[PDB]
């Protein structure tokens, strides 16, 4: 030889794909699977700053749905859930927003931090980045829909090789908060960013063909092709709100949407740098 | 009444708009377009570049212009805005049923 | 006459004040009186919009003391403070971070938004804005002082017009939250910043000369005269730290640094533009 | 426990601070406010106001009285033809040398020492105004705006400097021309996409009956303009002074403000309050 | 009471110095004005006084003669297909060495001693031009303009350095290609979006009648030239020459120069002097 | 349930590739990397690559032997004094028709079609490297670097442009020199203040003993370097090698790496992993 | 005669100079300066950020003084440049030998 | 007492820094300082260029130094400062009569 | 040993320097420096501007020189530095003890 590790040989075979998505944005859902599991969590930290680092433009939007949940419980509220949204009232928003904006949204800045990145977190009532309605389903209380995404804020730092974080709790144009559903932000701000690649982590292996077949994965799927699950009924459950997340924010400029298995370490890197499936593109056609 | 629609090189614009004031023209409107038109299989030529299905810059010219004059107005934009060479452009003619000027009220 | 307000003839008279400081960036301590009080919250919030609007550069630092009593109370977590720092265990400073950087600060920027500013809130942890080092004091648990600040996160933002409210909880190089004193922060940010004007809000007329007469406030006093009343006693209570805050901020570049008495009406603008005296100034001398 | 609140009042000023912020505002500053000294210092102070929260204010100036004087010191003649001065050869020279020389560096001498950083010009300046000969037949030099170039003034206006204007501009061979004031400003501000033309005046505005100094119409477009004018209710040499708005505010200008100049402090009354001083003409 | 009034004459070069300041003008250095070193050391002193008075001028170059010479000692014959250097793949390599290595760093070095900021560039740098195989059947290696990529060189251009491109592109797989001088002096214009093209060459330009100089055309618009490609007065290679300038002007270049390189100082002459030197076709 | 891990590995460079994000890289791409297609082929890769990341690299490159080549076809004997090519004015005009035009443009074109932007120099460009004659008597036109001005490249780099650059610069007056490769190298990386100056060469570095290939010396500092030198352990043309380093890194660089450039990928290997391929020397 | 050198923190510079001259001293000069002089173990507060090794900006400003003044002339410096907080400088005092105005030529040195 | 003055090139000072508070230095002052020391006809290199006698960026770097310590001081300046490189620069040792701590009121007489 | 400060109007270091050069000396250094010394009550002019107390921008030289060569090395640099014009600049003379240079190792 006369040496050990190479690795280098794998490195260069990265080339291609480091040109191909070279300095473009990239906006990832980081929830549940790949946020609750530490070899999981330490891993997306890992992948975002080393996309930061290679000069495209990533951005985190999350949640944490069983991040509330678990202090919902400690100052005696119950857990509530309306056929997709959580049912938030007045008392249930106030714990929302200090888990999502105070607890959660600063462990993924801080961590980043840590890894070498600066990040910079968020949530939409900062710089009206977004700005919230109430949601047009009635009586789930504070629930909100994006309104409005203004990037005037985040772009500046995003040029400057930033990491903005931004939780999904935006204020209204009243200045009460809403808690407006992950996904959608994720899609919206993608939208306003005019992304490349929309990418939602989520725990299942992507849309399956068949979904009592595990190896069915359909690798890629334009808008009516989409569409066309819904009716079959093939996809089902909390696949269709992703879904329709994807189909809408690909429809405003976004190039590709992605709905990734974020159950797998380093999930993220597979999708852009490597040709082994792990979810499902949805392109614009 | 007729309504010309000249897609031209934009360099030309100067030479189409004086021979069209020279022949009389009162009232046109330009905006900036892309285009493309390619034979048969050819490549036109732009900023140095060779292309071949790809926009490229040109200028809509749009007048209106009274049924008579339809015929040698033509004649007096091709001759001024030709260069022979690929890209040239088109001129579109279609119906117009009145004209109002918005100052006065004159309908035609 | 023949007209009714005016009004003008008044705000010309700001002009000579408006010219003064026309610029220059002004770190606020927004805490505890005008910060309880709707009056008076409704009325700061009005200001620093103000300020920003005319062309100066305002920055809202903020802490919330009995703001975090509160939801500890609703925990089941008893308050405790140790002559000075709140006393912050692992469980406790969760709830810290949680209500300052989550509740207060996004009710601080959801308030100035809604009054026509455009409001950024922050915490240490963003950008490492504040970087956190475990505080001197031994046993007071993860109770916090200021090891660094990087003010590269929030001047382009300062530059673009934008109000930066900063929560006083920073991280460590690990990644553990600390809870710092909110006026130290405010003194470290307006250092970092290098502010013309500290201006400190709070529950006192100023630095009185006899605490038993309340109408002997203090208008000026420099560094030696200030260090003086420390050791004579005149300058006592938890005067002491903010009094020290001054002078340590003062002593880095700082201009101005002003214990105003937050418990009136409008109480910046009276400091700013108003001869009118609401509180000591200490200069560097 | 304290004595002035020029602070509530001030915090009242803020919506409309927000309302006009960064905006431009070309103002004529003319006759009425321009003798009285009480009036003239008052202007200054509300330009430099302007200026200082952050709007871009811009002094357009003539002074027909202030050249009256002059030209009785060389021996001539003033001598007006419905409106515009019949100004030959000689009686230019001395326009020139009042307006540009005299009248100009006095409002800019005004604003410097008043806290602001006026930069004076006249349209020959980097051609910001170029002048043709007036329409009008026989009253010798007198100019009609052919061009304006703001290429010259919008970079010391990003500045924050305060560009003060005198209305004399040069034709394409040298020649000075005597142009009108308000007519300058009126281009001046279409040049520079102004928010706000206001010209001070000696009326209160337009009246909507000449025989009752309270029927202050406060809100006109266009074509409510237009009309009367035709009824006669606007004339005199209102009616140039309308002309001048409705030419500006077609242009681009989102609204032409005829105010008292007679009051003091008559600028910032308009800008900050809802009391009444003149007459707003909008394109709306 | 002295001596060379050449300041006379200096002021008198104004109108032309206003006329195209800051304009981009591509000269083609070739054959005449190439190897006699009065007319090289004349052409690096015109390009450097159009670059320092603030032009931006861009010299391309090609260099068959000087290719010449070099075969000759590796023991290959030149070849000529109508116009058209033949150049198989041991051919090309010298050409490449020549224009590239030789002769662009000969007018570099010049313009440099001569006190200019010369920077030298072939096709491929920067994908500065790339090549394809030319429609011609069977010529080798030579090659056409595909594209042009600017990007390079007019941020050098601004920042008042002089480029010298030779006429040798790569094509998209890396293999080196022949393209006619002229035409990438054409294509570099047009992608420049240069006011001149002018072509240095050994003809006094484009005579009316060639019996029978001088009936030398002073100017041509496109129809007119493409006639007299029909009607053969413009022969030879004149012909790719003529086409050449309407391929270039029709790209949007307003003037294409065909000028007399035989004679000393003949950029100049076409500049800053009235006198003919060569035909300009535009335009029209 | 799935295949290639490129992943977990790329993770892994995370900490090299914020250790040197943004840094600037001198890299002298010469003889072993040079002639074997498989690493000239894995050498533009790993420059493409870096340059893609976001450091900044510069390609400063000979070529004695694909000199020695055509110097043997024009009938002339190649003649080398002591390190130095004895070089006159007939050698010299080989050497750079070589240089700059053959090889110079093999390494741009290669990169280009890898997906970079290489763009192509030699010293006499911009006046980038400004030539003296060698120290050495009697050599012929043999260089040295008289000055480096970077105001030419440094905006191409910021562009994230790859330069590269021959070994070949002209004088004052015009006269172009053979300069050796790697001071030009040392000298450019000190203009440019580099992090690294990595010099690719056919041997394994330093080795602190010659009969054991293991010796291999990591880390040297100046005093280090220069004592042996004295000692004679090194020796032959590694000893101008490390006068380069020494010489360079005096001057700002912060490290040298004289490293096996025989080994494929030898670049990416001393930059991303912690595997041994040649001595690095610091100023520290 | 004695060149004395205040190493000051960089906003009190118009306060010396305003002292000095209050004391009346006619030559004077200033230059930026880096440095750091600090109490172990303890840290230095810079810009809001706590420093123990790095150098940080200073003021250095040096002024020229006969022997008598030297005393009574840190007394008056040390008092306008004090803020007591850690890293407010040092002074330094040396011998000067000659002082010429080069507009002039009056040289100094007395006896 | 002494003042050693070291004038370094730029990018050593970390170097020097380092072996003086190891050595056991307390104060200290560093300023951008241009010079130059002919050698002898001979040129000096700066950013890949040879100059004669025009000016060049280095570091002045001053510190106040026990007289006892003045020999080893410089040692150990030397040993860390040294590239053997024509310009590595000069140190000038000159007399202090006293330090005073402006903080406290520190005097050395 | 004796160390030579001259400050000097920033404009004339070129002119020194040559002098100093052309006076045989090895070893210079230039700093920048705001400076300020006025009368007996004066204004000094700079930048068109007239200033009375404020510090304006000026040049210390810095050289290191054997005792002999004092006396007519000032007359050397005052010949070439002077104006003589308000504020010209002072030169200040201070001894030396030791002159190590660091590539060799000579102590003077
Ligand atoms: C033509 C004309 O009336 N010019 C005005 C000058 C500007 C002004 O209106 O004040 C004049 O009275 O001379
Ligand atoms: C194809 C062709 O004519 N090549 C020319 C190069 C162009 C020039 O030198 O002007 C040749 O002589 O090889
Ligand atoms: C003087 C000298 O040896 N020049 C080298 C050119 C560059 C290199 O070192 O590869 C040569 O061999 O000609």
């Amino acid at each position: 030889e006369a040496g050990a590790a190479d690795r280098v040989r794998i490195l260069s075979e990265a080339l291609p794909y480091l040109q191909q998505f070279a300095g473009r944005t990239v906006v990832v859902k980081y929830g549940g699977a790949a946020m609750k599991q530490e070899e999981l969590k330490e891993a997306v930290m890992r992948d975002i700053v080393f996309l930061a680092c290679v000069g495209m433009r990533p951005v985190v939007v999350h949640g944490g749905g069983p991040e509330i949940n678990a202090w919902l419980g400690r100052v005696g509220i119950e857990p509530q859930f309306h056929n997709g949204l959580r049912v938030t009232d007045a008392d249930t928003m106030e714990v929302v927003e200090m888990v999502l904006v105070g607890r959660v949204n600063k462990d993924i800045v801080s961590r980043i931090n840590t890894t070498g990145g600066r990040a910079v977190g968020f949530c939409g009532t900062d710089g009206r980045l977004v700005l919230a309605r109430p949601h047009d389903q009635e009586g789930i209380g504070f629930v909100g829909e994006v309104n409005s995404v203004n990037s005037e804020v985040i772009e500046p730092l995003l040029e400057r090789g930033y990491i903005p974080v931004i939780s999904s709790v935006a204020a209204d144009e009243n200045g009460q908060s809403f808690n407006i559903n992950a996904d959608t932000v994720a899609g919206e701000i993608a939208a306003a960013l005019n992304a490349e690649k929309l990418i939602l982590l989520t725990d299942t292996r992507g849309i399956l063909e068949d979904p009592k077949r595990p190896e069915s994965l359909i690798p890629r799927l334009n808008i009516p092709q989409s569409r066309e699950l819904i009716a079959q009924g093939i996809v089902g459950g909390g696949m269709i709100p992703k879904v329709d997340c994807c189909i809408r924010s690909l429809a405003q400029g976004v190039r590709a949407a992605h709905i990734i298995d974020g159950r797998i370490p380093h999930a993220l890197l597979l999708e852009i740098f490597t040709d082994a499936g792990i979810g499902t593109m949805i392109v614009g056609s | 009444m007729k309504k010309i629609e000249a897609i031209i090189r934009p360099f030309k614009l100067d030479e189409v708009k004086i021979a069209l004031v020279n022949a009389g023209i009162v009232g046109m409107t330009v905006s900036e377009v892309r285009g493309f038109g390619r034979q048969k299989g050819q490549t036109e030529r732009y900023r140095g570049s060779e292309y071949t299905v790809e926009f490229l810059q040109k200028l809509k010219l749009e007048i209106v212009v009274e049924d008579a004059q339809v015929d040698t107005v033509i004649d007096k934009i091709v001759a001024a805005a030709r260069t022979g060479e690929i890209g040239d452009g088109k001129i579109f003619v279609s119906p117009v049923d009145q004209t109002i000027r918005i100052r006065t009220g004159e309908k035609n």
